[PDB]
Formats: structure tokens, C-alpha cells, sequence
């Protein structure tokens, strides 16, 4: 049928991907041993999208784990749902790119990339005919940003016509891990604009805001943040895995979202999100759900959507629900919030209904929106990049391992024009 | 002997066809297996020991809509190669459904259609069900109609289009999809009926008082219209008409074959208790502008031709009295050069009710199919919305890079512009 | 064929209509469903398999009184669209009911009335029920009447106004609403009957001997008057009277169409046992000033015209014997220019008693509608009360701020002053 090959790169990508396989396996009813339990036909009818039969009855994920450091991949294996993956699909590195984009892309990543290309071709070609890839990584680190995006370049050259969706966490706006964030981010974006088909932006500070103000969790760990991102990642591929009244695949979402080929950066949201206290007090219905979906407080990028215009947005609803309220609420938002939508695209909103809700909830929605408010982040990290590059700070940890001066200027030029093009349609 | 072949293309075509074939099975009293415990021969084939298989093909590029029919209650109703599936979706792209992933499925589809049409020559025609705003419903709809036109040249081809609504769309690329489809529906279909989604939404809100209808309650209403349309072919009546005489009676000029629909009464168990359903009153409700099923107010248009299908305990003298009242009423406008603006048709068998559905048992019903000059608004609004999108070439790179040439947008636009001038010139 | 349309506007109109329609259903023997287990054609329609739906519309701006009818026992007697509800109350303002909120509901009201009036020609007239002292009964009641006057010109329009009492008010701003309504029901109403609350209160205290009746006991008595008025349309009689023949016989000049009521006998089960209910004595009790239904003593008036509707086992010879005694009695006096001041009607069908109600089963009854010059006092009392209120401009800011201008108070006052002088000039 249609198949998605999963690639998890870097420490962030592995730990966000580990919880993704937790949430998908539970949704399809796979035991951590790999066996099926749950006696329902709809769970198993579309399982080849993410799993492979192993002639012993067991299902193995089509996932490739990639890092340059052996530590964090051992942690994923040792944890629960860690015995699910095939041991050959783990590709280690020994030395590790110490938060260096240059050593992740040019020097240290180069002797590993041949090995990860072997394993991704083995899984990709082995079926009938592939639908796409999904890559989860970070654009702050070394191995997630450097060799993660090298894989994107190599697999686009091998499979040119297939879609390639990437879940990237951006650098945080105010306070920052890994002091060379803007060097890693700007160098990764300029060839992720030319090699990736749809790119979905996550910020850690937006996730912290959600876990404080909406979920009211006192101590959110990385376990809880990754669970939220995994919920949204499962919602975008609801339609592939379950039937629905109005079906919409990943390429259906791509054609409906991106008006011009350069701009394919999306904001992700999830609803409903209530505290344990307020679970029993809240109305679950379509009009309430669309109101939480169109909130700045619920978006997983910390960029205020009210400062720009939604060029086009899409809402993948899940659950047994009536399609008039799916239609009329999307009309309601365009009439009420007239100023926040662009005028030369009529009916900017796209709706899709999948009939199987996530476990425990009667109804849920994932929001993917192509907004021109994403220029606030591209401007911000460009200014942080231009502040450090004028004085040539931390440059010879990139210059020394074969990345010359001209590619930094090209990276800034290729990203400043992206800011300008968003202003063009504002 | 005489039969009709149904083609369902796209997700909307299949799910409307699911409702259509559930009604047809219950009306002729066949079980989901396909055996009843020669009036039905126009829709079902005899296959050995009392067993009947429908004369339909299901075509979609997505497997996710057809597989549930393969595994549902109606697994063994359909012949397994009448349900044809591709591998990847058209993904709201006319160019995908027409050029790239088109040729792999249409060859298999034409093989099934040829085997189904060569059983008893003298077949009436083709019914095509599709969504105009979609990818495969528009793209594969063009390609299959081109191939059917070349092979079965002298044939009637009726199309039931789920046209996009003026306000609600549930896609963004539908101004592109609709104008490109209408170029290929103009030269390749014989009679097209426009059905709108929000028209059936508001019919279900006022007449049935369902505030939250799903796609299933829209499809039941569509199925009742098609059953009443083909009731004359299946059952005996006082004044019957087949599908060939629709073209003679509704299409005055070759390009003007766009038709509206209305069905009356559509009443629940709360309202059927309190209404008399006289032939005079159900025909008054049929011509009422908010009971039209296309969201196109006919007050600002002139009726070119109108065709009324009465079904049930209807005497022909009450039909003649009821149509006379309509002519004398001044709120409708007929065109001056069509004095005999009506075709009447009477069938004996009352409309069938699906158990556990939302309609009530009615003793008599009317289905109205009308040609009017009010259709100028429904094409001019889509003409406007394509102009906004194409102003600076939004969403074009998905079409043009993926196999069709820049300029087919312009050629389709001038064809739609020619259709607008044609409707204006006829109404003078 | 021959029917009348009932309009109920305001809370008082609805609750009086509730008692009216309970009596009409029980006398013609239809159940609350609407199916009986051509006499009913003047009030009820035919809807399919033996079901009958009333020809009435219920109008209020405040939803509480119409929701409670829609959820009660009589849910499916009424058509769901015949009970029209607003969102917010008129709140004792003529200005609100006429100008601000009133216009949003009148369009929906006229649509229902047009559909109900187009069923047959020879529509006999319209019966309107409203409270003069209220907001929506006065404001929206007037507004409906301009639109009815322009459309249905020649059709008779009878009004039953629940006039404010001399002493009891239950409202403070109702002198303003009453004078404004009376100005605007002069030119929009053919026949107006005044029903007063304290007149029914003291009739129930002396005749039926109930010390604590409520509004539902008032409404039963009102329902008996309307049933006796329209008994000749529904049933056969010895000498029948139509509704167009009331205005010919009781209105001498266009501006005098304000009449009283009386009904006799209204006796309980313990008193009916002891009374011989002769035609002579029930007509003596009808003309008795303490049995009148407006609280307006006719001893200081002159009867201009009188209409007597006998109902039951009444022979025409006892009518002639009884009315001769009335003419010869000197405490009741007639005007000099009207020598024959009587219209008599006899109907066969005896009055029907509601079970659990407080009237007794009687073999004969009289309903009397009389025009007199005693109406000068009932306009004079509000003319005193309106002048007191308006002298230092109280409660006017509620009207003026809401959309009517200052000066319609002045115009209404001078029109009422003109009406007082007209009644005085006729009686000379």
C-alpha cells in the first residue's frame, strides 16, 4: 500500500521519536513485545504504513535510528517499547560531532552516511511503492542539524518525487541551550528550503507555555513535552491509517497548504488540552474545539499569529462528528477573524474528518497552518546570526573543518530573502 | 434487454453510490448477498441461481474508501473487479488525475465497462457520479468521459456533479479544479445535474430539523432523487419517460445542459403526521426557491424548461391542475420562446423508505429537474474566484510542474467566459 | 372553502387562545394529536390521513409562553411553524413592539398567514386576540394590522382586546400603551370587542361563586363567548348569522366600532339544578348591567345596536316574546334614530362543557354583543389617567429613546379627544 519510512536523527530526534512509537503502537494496539492485542479489525487493516511483518507474527517499525554518539540510543533501547525496533536499524557513531554543524555535515557525518543510506534504501525499496519519509530532528545541535539534513539531501536525490516531511524543533527565542544556535539553524535552513517538501516547526518555549498555562502541569519533563509533539504527529497521518468521511493524505495537505514552492514552514497546534482538574468541566464539541485550535496560546511555535495573516490553514479533525459543524465553523472563523486571513485566496481553510479519535477522547483536532507570522522567527534568528557573524565569533570551529566563508554569506542571503518573500504576501 | 451502467469516480462518487445501491437493493427486495427470496433488470444482472449483481463500477485512486465496501456488509453484492482501486491519491490535483496516475487505472476500467455493456445491446446510457472540486473526481472524470465518447458515440451520458458551494468548500484548490472540469464536461457529457452540499445542508435543517447532518444524510437524499429519476424505467406508470427523452425535453441548445434539482416532500415523522400531501401542495413546495438543491435562487432567472417526475398515488388530472396553478403564478418567470415549459411524468410505485433512516413514509413525491438562466450566477461566482487565485499564480506550480502546460488554465477560462455570454444571449 | 384565521399576539392572546383551542378541539371531537376517532372546516384544515391542524398563529417576542405550549400536551396539534417566537420581550413598551424589535418577526408572521390564507378563497375574516396594556400585544399588534390592511383589504378584521381595568392595572405604563393602541386600532380594525379583567372577576364571583379564580378561569369564559359567536359558521341553525353581517348590523358610522359583551347563563353545577333556563330569563340576565363583560354600566348610555346569538334548544317564537319585553322595559333605553335595534341569531348546537371546568352543562345560552354610547366613560377614564402621567413627562424617555419621536403622544391624545366628541355628538 502506502508506506512511511521513519528516520530519527540526533538526541532530540531519538527521544521525540521514541515517544512517537509509544503513541502509535498504543493506538494500533501493539504490545511492547510486538504482538497484537485488542481484537478490532480497523486497528490492523492499515498497519503496513508504519510496520513490517516479520513472519513470526510480530510487527517491527520501519524506523532508522541515527546519531553520532552511542549514549542516548542505548537509553531508547533500554526503555519501555525499546525492544520493538530492529537492532540492525540502529546505526551508531563513536566519536560524536560536538555541536558542530560543519563536523556533522562535512567531516564526521561523511563516514557514517554511507551506512545509514544502506539501511534506508533497504527498508524503502523492500515494499511495493513508497509514499514518503518522515524525519524528526533538532536544528540547534550538531548531529540532528548537520547529518540529519545531509540525509535529507541524499534521500531527495534518490527519491525525487516522493514527499518528505520533517518535524524540526527550532532554537528557542529568549533563552538558549547550545550557544551556537543561530549558526546551526541558519546553515540548516538554507538547504532545508531547497530539499524538504513540508517542514513543521516546533519551539520548546511554546511547549513550556502550553504545559504551564493550559495543562497546568507543575513539573513538565521532556517526557511530557515529547508526548505533546507525538500527539500532533499522529494526527497528521490519521487518514492514512484509519477510514474517514473526508479523507486527506499527506500530499493532499501539501497541495492545499503551500501556494509558492519556497515557503513550506508550518505551525502545529493540538486540541483539546485540558488539565486533570478541568477535564470534567469542559464542553467537547466542534465549535469549542475550533476556538482552542485558533489560539496563540495553543500553537506549538512561539510566534504570535495575530501579527501576520494565515496564508492557508488546515484542520485534521478526528472522531465521530457532523460535517456541517466541520464546515460552518471554518466559515465562521473566516467571517469573524476577517483581518487574520489573506484576501486573494478565497476559503483559506481546509477541513478533513477522520473517524477514529485518539484513545480516551471523543474528538480531537490537529492544526497545520501556513502563516506569515513565521517571518518573526526567521528575522529573529537572522539578527542573532548577523550579530555573531560580523565579529566572526565561533567561526573557526566550522572554517577549520572545510566549510569556507562564502557558504555562511549564502546561508544568510538565502534566509533573508525568505523573510522578504513572506513580507511580500503580508 | 435495456439497462443503464453506473460509474462512480472519486470518494464522493463512491459514498453517494453506496447510498444509491442500498436504496436500489431494498426497492427491488434483494438481500445484501444478492439473491431475492424482470423489472429490476435495468440495474441488476442475472448471474445463475436467482442471484443479481449490480451494473456499477467503483473507481478511486485511494484504496481507503473502496476497501470498506470490500469488507463491509456488501462484500458479495458487487463483483470484485467492479471495485477498482489505485495505490496513491490524486491529492486534489486535476493534473494528477488526468495525466500522471490516470493511465494505469482507466485501461482496467474500460475493460470492465465493455464487458458490462456487451451483455444486452440496446442499453439506455451511462450515469456518472463525481465531485467536481476533487482531484480524481475531476481528473479521472475527464479521462473516462473522453474514452467513452470515442467508443460509445451515440450514447446518453448523464452526470451528477457534487458542485462546490458558494461559501463552504473544504478545499483551497477548488476554483482551479472546477473551471478545468467544466471545460471537459462541456464537450463530453450529455446532461449534467449540479448538486450543492450546503443546499442539502439547509434543506435538512429546515425540512427535517436535523441541525448536525453527516455525509450519510446528504447521500440518502441524493439517492431518493436518483431513484425517482429512474423509477419510470424500472416500474410501470401512467405516463412514463426514459432517459433518452430528457435531452429532447430539457436541452434547448447543445451547450446549455446544466440542470438543477428539487425534491418534495422531504418530511420527517413529525411533519408527515400533520401534512396532507396533495399533488397540488407537493408541487408548490418543489418550485419554492429555498427547496432547490443547488443553492441558486431561481427568482433572478428564467426557467427554460422543467421536468416533473411524480411518483406514487398520483392521478393525472391533479397534475394538470397543479401545473396550471404554477403557470398562473407570477413569481416564477418562464422564457418567452418556450410556451410548453413542462414535461409531466407519473409512476405508480411510491418512494421506498430505508429503515432507520430520517425520511418518513410518503404516499406521493415529486422530483423536479429544471433548466434555468439562473445558472449564470453559479458559474460567474466560480469565474471570479479563479480570477483572484490566478491573479498571481497561486497553487499553479503543483499543476504545471506535474504534467500539464501553462495555458490550459487560460483556455478553460475563455471556455467558461464563452458559456457566460451564451447564457446571457439566450435570456434576451 | 369557508374559514377564518385566528391570530394571537402577546401573552394574553396566547393564553386566551390556549383555552379557545381546547374548547374548539373538544366540541368537534378531535384529540390532541389532531385525528378524530365538513363542520370543522372553518377552524381546522385537512392534513393527510384524517389529521386536522388549526388555522392559527401564535406570536410573542418573549419565548417563555410559546415554548410551554410547544412542549405541553398540545405539541402536535399545532404546526411547528405556527408558533412564532422572538428572543427578547417587548417589555411593556409600545415603542419596542412597533419600531425596534417588532419588525424582525412580522416578516415571518406574514409568511405563515399568507400560506394559511391561500388554501381557499372566500376567506371569511381574521380574528385577532391581544392585550392592549402590554408591550407586544399593543405594539406588534398594531404593526401586524398595517401589513394586513394593505394585503387583505376587503377581508373583515375582528379584534378581541383585553382592555385595562378601571381599578386593577398590573402595569404602570399601560395608560401610555392603551392610548397609543386605541389611536392605531381605529383605522385598522372593523369590529373591536372590549374584554375587561375585573368584569370577568366579578362575574365569576357572583355567578359561579368562586372566591379565588385565576386567569385560566377567565379564559374559559372568553372561549365560550368566541364559540357562541362563530357557532353559526360551524353548525346548522334556524336563523344563522355570518361574521360579515356583524359589521353591517352593529357599526352605524366607521369610527364607532367598540362594543361590549355579555354571556348568559354562566351558572355552576350547584345552581343549574335549581334554575329553569327559559329563553325569557337568560335574555333578561344578558342585559342585566352586572352581567356585562367590560365593567361599563350601560345605564348612563344609550344602546345604538344590539346582536343576540341564541344557542341551543331555542325556538324563534320565544326569541320574539323575550326581545319584546326588553324593548318595553324602561331602564334599558335605545337611541332615537335606530328603531329596530336588534339582530337575532339562533343556532342548534348546545354549548359544550369542558370536563373539570366550572361551568355546567346547559341546554341553551345567549351571547350578546352590543354597541352603546356608554363607551364614552371607558375612554374618559384613561383620558384622565393619561393627562396625569403626561403632564410632567413621566416614562416618556423610555419611548423616545427607543425609536419613536415625541409627538405621537400628542397625536394619539387628540385622536382620542376626537373620538370622545364623536360619541357625544351621536347620542344627542
Amino acid at each position: 500500500m502506502r508506506e512511511i519510512v521513519h528516520v530519527q536523527g540526533g538526541q532530540c530526534g531519538n527521544q521525540i521519536g521514541a515517544k512517537f512509537w509509544e503513541v502509535i503502537s498504543d493506538e494500533h494496539g501493539i504490545d511492547p513485545t510486538g504482538t497484537y492485542c485488542g481484537d478490532s479489525d480497523l486497528q490492523l487493516e492499515r498497519i503496513n504504513v508504519f510496520y513490517n511483518e516479520a513472519t513470526g507474527g510480530r510487527f517491527v517499525p520501519r524506523a532508522i535510528l541515527m546519531d553520532l554518539e552511542p549514549g542516548t540510543m542505548d537509553s531508547v533501547r533500554a526503555g519501555p517499547f525499546g525492544q520493538l525496533f530492529r537492532p540492525d536499524n540502529f546505526v551508531f557513531g563513536q566519536t560524536g560531532a560536538g555541536n558542530n554543524w560543519a563536523k556533522g555535515h562535512y567531516t564526521e557525518g561523511a563516514e557514517l552516511i554511507d551506512s545509514v543510506l544502506d539501511v534506508v534504501r533497504k527498508e524503502a525499496e523492500g515494499c511495493d511503492c513508497l509514499q514518503g519519509f518522515q524525519i524528526t530532528h533538532s536544528l540547534g545541535g550538531g548531529t540532528g542539524s548537520g547529518m540529519g539534513t545531509l540525509l535529507i539531501s541524499k534521500v531527495r536525490e534518490e527519491y525525487p518525487d516522493r514527499i518528505m516531511e520533517t518535524f524540526s524543533v527550532f532554537p528557542s527565542p529568549k533563552v538558549s541551550d547550545t550557544v551556537v544556535e543561530p549558526y546551526n539553524a541558519t546553515l540548516s535552513v538554507h538547504q532545508l528550503v531547497e530539499n524538504a517538501d513540508e517542514v513543521q516547526v516546533i519551539d520548546n518555549e511554546a511547549l513550556y507555555d502550553i504545559c504551564f498555562r493550559t495543562l497546568k502541569l507543575t513539573t513538565p519533563t521532556y517526557g511530557d513535552l515529547n508526548h505533546l509533539v507525538s500527539a500532533a504527529m499522529s494526527g497528521v497521518t490519521c487518514c492514512l491509517r484509519f477510514p474517514g468521511q473526508l479523507n486527506s493524505d499527506l500530499r493532499k495537505l501539501a497541495v492545499n497548504l503551500i501556494p509558492f514552492p519556497r515557503l513550506h514552514f508550518f505551525l502545529i497546534g493540538f486540541a483539546p488540552l485540558t488539565s486533570r482538574g478541568s477535564q470534567q468541566y469542559r464542553a467537547l464539541s466542534v465549535p469549542e474545539l475550533t476556538q482552542q485550535m485558533f489560539d496563540a496560546k495553543n500553537m506549538m511555535c512561539a510566534s504570535d499569529p495575530r501579527h501576520g495573516r494565515y496564508l492557508t490553514a488546515s484542520a485534521m479533525f478526528r472522531g465521530r462528528m457532523s460535517t456541517k459543524e466541520v464546515d460552518e465553523q471554518m466559515l465562521n472563523v473566516q467571517n469573524k477573524n476577517s483581518s487574520y486571513f489573506v484576501e486573494w485566496i478565497p476559503n483559506n481553510m481546509k477541513s478533513s474528518v477522520c473517524d477514529i479519535p485518539p484513545k480516551g477522547l471523543k474528538m480531537s483536532v490537529t492544526f497545520v497552518g501556513n502563516s506569515t507570522a513565521i517571518q518573526e522567527m526567521f528575522k529573529r534568528v537572522s539578527d542573532q546570526f548577523t550579530a555573531m557573524f560580523r565579529r566572526k565569533a565561533f567561526l573557526h570551529w566550522y572554517t577549520g573543518e572545510g566549510m569556507d566563508e562564502m557558504e555562511f554569506t549564502e546561508a544568510e542571503s538565502n534566509m533573508n530573502d525568505l523573510v522578504s518573500e513572506y513580507q511580500q504576501y503580508q | 434487454m435495456r439497462e443503464v451502467i453506473s460509474i462512480h469516480v472519486g470518494q464522493a462518487g463512491i459514498q453517494i453510490g453506496n447510498a444509491c445501491w442500498e436504496l436500489f437493493c431494498l426497492e427491488h427486495g434483494i438481500q445484501p448477498d444478492g439473491q431475492m427470496p424482470d423489472a429490476f433488470n435495468t440495474f441488476f444482472s442475472e448471474t445463475g441461481a436467482g442471484k443479481h449483481v449490480p451494473r456499477c463500477v467503483f473507481l478511486d485512486l485511494e484504496p481507503t474508501v473502496v476497501d470498506e465496501v470490500r469488507t463491509g456488509t456488501y462484500r458479495h453484492l458487487f463483483h470484485p473487479e467492479q471495485l477498482i482501486s489505485g495505490k496513491e491519491d490524486a491529492a486534489n490535483n486535476f493534473a494528477r488525475g488526468h495525466y500522471t496516475i490516470g493511465k494505469e487505472i482507466v485501461d482496467l476500467s474500460l475493460d470492465r465497462i465493455r464487458k458490462l455493456a456487451d451483455n444486452c445491446t440496446g442499453l439506455q446510457g451511462f450515469l456518472m457520479f463525481n465531485a467536481v472540486g476533487g482531484g480524481t473526481g475531476s481528473g479521472l472524470g475527464c479521462l473516462l468521459l473522453e474514452r467513452l465518447s470515442v467508443d460509445y458515440g451515440k450514447k446518453s451520458k448523464l452526470n451528477f456533479c457534487s458542485w462546490p458551494s458558494p461559501q463552504v468548500s473544504t478545499a483551497v484548490v477548488e476554483p482551479y479544479n472546477s473551471v478545468l472540469s467544466t471545460h471537459s464536461l462541456l464537450e463530453h457529457t450529455d446532461v449534467a445535474v449540479m448538486l450543492d452540499n450546503e443546499a442539502i445542508y439547509d434543506i435538512c435543517r429546515r425540512n427535517l430539523d436535523i441541525e448536525r447532518p453527516t455525509y450519510t444524510n446528504l447521500n440518502r437524499l441524493i439517492a431518493q432523487v436518483i431513484s425517482s429519476l429512474t423509477a419510470s424505467l424500472r416500474f410501470d406508470g401512467a405516463l412514463n419517460v426514459d432517459v433518452t427523452e430528457f435531452q429532447t425535453n430539457l436541452v434547448p441548445y447543445p451547450r446549455i445542459h446544466f440542470m438543477l434539482s428539487s425534491y418534495a416532500p422531504i418530511i420527517s415523522a413529525e411533519k408527515a403526521y400533520h401534512e396532507q400531501l396533495s399533488v397540488a401542495e407537493i408541487t408548490n413546495s418543489a418550485f419554492e426557491p429555498a427547496s432547490m438543491m443547488a443553492k441558486c435562487d431561481p427568482r433572478h432567472g428564467k426557467y427554460m424548461a422543467c421536468c416533473l417526475m411524480y411518483r406514487g398515488d398520483v392521478v393525472p388530472k391533479d397534475v394538470n391542475a397543479a401545473v396550471a396553478t404554477i403557470k398562473t403564478k407570477r413569481t416564477i418567470q418562464f422564457v418567452d420562446w418556450c410556451p410548453t415549459g413542462f414535461k409531466c411524468g407519473i409512476n405508480y410505485q411510491p418512494p421506498t423508505v430505508v429503515p432507520g433512516g430520517d425520511l418518513a413514509k410518503v404516499m406521493r413525491a415529486v422530483c423536479m429537474i429544471s433548466n434555468s438562466t439562473a445558472i449564470a450566477e453559479v458559474f460567474s461566482r466560480m469565474d471570479h474566484k479563479f480570477d483572484l487565485m490566478y491573479a498571481k499564480r497561486a497553487f499553479v506550480h503543483w499543476y504545471v510542474g506535474e504534467g500539464m502546460e501553462e495555458g490550459e488554465f487560460s483556455e478553460a477560462r475563455e471556455d467558461l467566459a464563452a458559456l457566460e455570454k451564451d447564457y446571457e444571449e439566450v435570456g434576451i
